[PDB]
RNA sequence: GUUUAUUAAAAACACAGCACUGUGCAAACACGAAAGUGGACGUAUACGGUGUGACGCCUGCCCGGUGCCGGGAGGUUAAU
């Protein structure tokens, strides 16, 4: 493919290469997710002067801007003080929907898309390290602390 | 009422939760109306052999004097619970004292 | 039915000769698919039960294209 | 109880009766049934589709609450009816707040029973839970293939299934047949066995108890014609061939299980 | 009980019972180019097909051929 890049893919985008990748790759995560544009004698163009001089150093403050988002919760914890069971075995399992909710209503405003859970859905209640997916590169480090009741 | 001489086996991280477990137990021994004997915790030490591993378990003995509708509750409150592994319940033979 | 949205394919009638040249009358099936394509110029999801040569049509011309011809043929989209 | 009816003539010595004296003899709660328009074995083009069923005594159908969709609400069994549509019993269950609904009634269940559901439901039988407080290695049914469905194993009189793995969230379980398959972990299922366990026991007597449940009697393929069926023929009881179905597929020793969908699922096939 | 309406009412068909086989639900199977239905608003004490035909005594041998199932070590093997 002719497919020209617009962010930094980990593996082999380097913001502005022709790297032959297949179509379904392209058609299903490039296109819609605004990750590249496919070149064909125009977007080569537009990415010539109009994109590659003044929008990607956009794209960089706002992935600077992620990382502020990232930088606006100083304290990076969460108190969860839901309802628990008698000595353990907690009433009920918490998703990414009451987690985001907490960090959004005080802390970090990010979507409950990028919030992910690398050990499973925390029934064990304790303490807990949660990533948040702010940036492809720099990570999260929250430490949820559940707290049984 | 009848003297129930129970002992029961404990995972040590649900052995640091035994205390709040030993005043559910009290609470339903008042709800009993019998009175404790035996609060001596045996603690926490080496087993014999792999019992559903990760070694060295509590040992808890009760031995409170009990009915039998409260001593069946609490027998189905040890067999469906993860936490309690092997406990039992023994005779009265006119309950015992220190030195264990 | 089975009728492409883009190239406009449809099934066509053959026959299914053997070694003993045995004409049996069969039917030719286009490679249909229904894909979801998501349209800048719309910005949302367009449903389109196309061929695969379609696919390789739409790879090569623009959507907004496909759409206008769409568009101009008095198909929904 | 099974009671073996006497030979008062020929027909009723065969009759093997069994007979719940716990059931309410009267009428069903009214707003629970609806409509169940009888179809004979036909599809909407009219032509028949599985053979041998049709005719028989009229029945009308009960909404049987199978999702149990309340949580943390007790519940009196209030009382036990018998659904023409199933092989076990129902039990019409009044709960706290004056909602009465038909459930499947398990083994050890009287009237006056009190039962719940919720994931702080106990381990007393008849209660509905997900499969994640279940101790592992105990007795369930009502279970659920996908966390909402509602309910599609374990629900026959007597059928029962025993919880065998729990491999994070995924559940393993040994089936009535034999067959290791894995469940979600999020599914519900109700605890115990169902109930109604002397059901199999009726031997049903005559053709009569047949044709008024609507089994239909079947033909056999050495009575049939050739155009009839791919058996028959000859000149007085000739087979001389293999055992098919009447189109053309083999039967008595044919896997045709293929979907490859759900092998994934499957751990240990029948045996 | 049913059957060749209009030459055969029977030992024929069928029957509850018994055995084998398949099927973990969007099940098998069937109608339908397909959608969609029956099965079933049932789900392994249920359904479909096959063989036999209450009940008592029972059902002995053989996998050579054929049919079915499993295993892929090896030979052969089209389409690309």
């Amino acid at each position: 493919m002719q497919v020209i890049l617009l962010d930094k893919v980990a593996n082999l985008g380097s913001l502005g290469d022709q790297v032959n990748v297949k179509a379904g790759y392209a058609r299903n995560f490039l296109v819609p997710q605004g990750k590249a544009v496919p070149a064909t004698k125009k977007n080569i163009e537009f990415f010539e002067a109009r994109r590659a001089e003044l929008e990607a150093k956009l794209a960089e403050v706002l992935a600077a801007a992620n990382a502020r988002a990232e930088k606006i919760n100083a304290l990076e914890t969460v108190t969860i003080a839901s309802k628990a069971g008698d000595e353990g075995k907690l009433f009920g399992s918490i998703g990414t929907r009451d987690i985001a909710d907490a960090v959004t209503a005080a802390g970090v405003e990010v979507a409950k898309s990028e919030v992910r859970l690398p050990n499973g859905v925390l029934r064990t209640t304790g303490e807990h390290e949660v990533s948040f997916q702010v940036h492809s590169e720099v990570f999260a480090k929250v430490i949820v602390n559940v707290v049984a009741e | 009422m009848r003297h129930y001489e129970i002992v029961f086996m404990v995972h040590p991280d649900q052995s640091e939760q035994v205390p709040g477990m030993i005043e559910r137990y009290t609470a339903a021994i008042t709800g009993a109306e019998g009175k404790i004997h035996r609060l001596e915790d045996w603690g926490r030490r080496q087993l014999a052999y792999p019992i559903n591993k990760l070694h060295k378990a509590h040992y808890v003995l009760m031995n409170v004097e009990a009915p039998q509708e409260v001593i069946d509750e609490l027998e189905t409150t040890f067999r469906f619970n993860d936490a309690v592994i092997r406990s039992m319940v023994m005779r009265t033979k006119h309950a015992v004292t220190e030195a264990s | 039915s089975r009728v492409c949205q883009v190239t406009g394919k449809r099934p066509v009638t053959g026959n299914n000769r053997s070694h003993a040249l045995n004409a049996t009358k069969r039917r030719f099936l286009p490679n249909l698919h229904s894909h979801r394509f998501w349209v800048e110029s719309e910005k949302r999801f367009v449903t389109l039960r196309v061929s695969a040569k379609g696919m390789r049509v739409i790879d090569k011309k623009g959507i907004d294209t496909v759409l206008a011809e769409l568009r101009a043929r008095g198909e929904k989209y | 109880a099974v009671v073996k009816c006497k030979p008062t003539s020929p027909g009723r010595r065969h009759v093997v009766k069994v007979v719940n004296p716990e059931l309410h003899k009267g009428k069903p709660f009214a707003p629970l049934l609806e409509k169940n328009s009888k179809s004979g074995g036909r599809n909407n083009n009219g032509r028949i589709t599985t053979r041998h069923i049709g005719g028989g005594h009229k029945q009308a159908y009960r909404i049987v609450d199978f999702k149990r969709n309340k949580d943390g609400i007790p519940a009196v069994v209030e009382r036990l009816e018998y659904d023409p549509n199933r092989s076990a019993n129902i039990a019409l269950v009044l709960y706290k707040d004056g909602e009465r609904r038909y459930i499947l009634a398990p083994k050890g269940l009287k009237a006056g029973d009190q039962i719940q559901s919720g994931v702080d439901a106990a381990i007393k039988p008849g209660n509905t839970l997900p499969m994640r407080n279940i101790p592992v290695g105990s007795t369930v049914h009502n279970v659920e293939m996908k966390p909402g469905k509602g309910g599609q194993l374990a629900r026959s009189a007597g059928t029962y299934v025993q919880i065998v793995a729990r491999d994070g969230a995924y559940v393993t379980l040994r089936l009535r047949s034999g067959e290791m398959r894995k469940v979600e972990a999020d599914c519900r299922a109700t605890l115990g066995e169902v109930g109604n366990a002397e059901h199999m026991l009726r031997v049903l007597g005559k053709a009569g108890a047949a044709r008024w449940r609507g089994v239909r009697p079947t033909v056999r393929g050495t009575a049939m014609n050739p155009v009839d069926h791919p058996h028959g023929g000859g000149e007085g009881r000739n087979f001389g061939k293999h055992p098919v179905t009447p189109w053309g597929v083999q039967t008595k020793g044919k896997k045709t299980r293929s979907n490859k969908r759900t092998d994934k699922f499957i751990v240990r096939r029948r045996s």
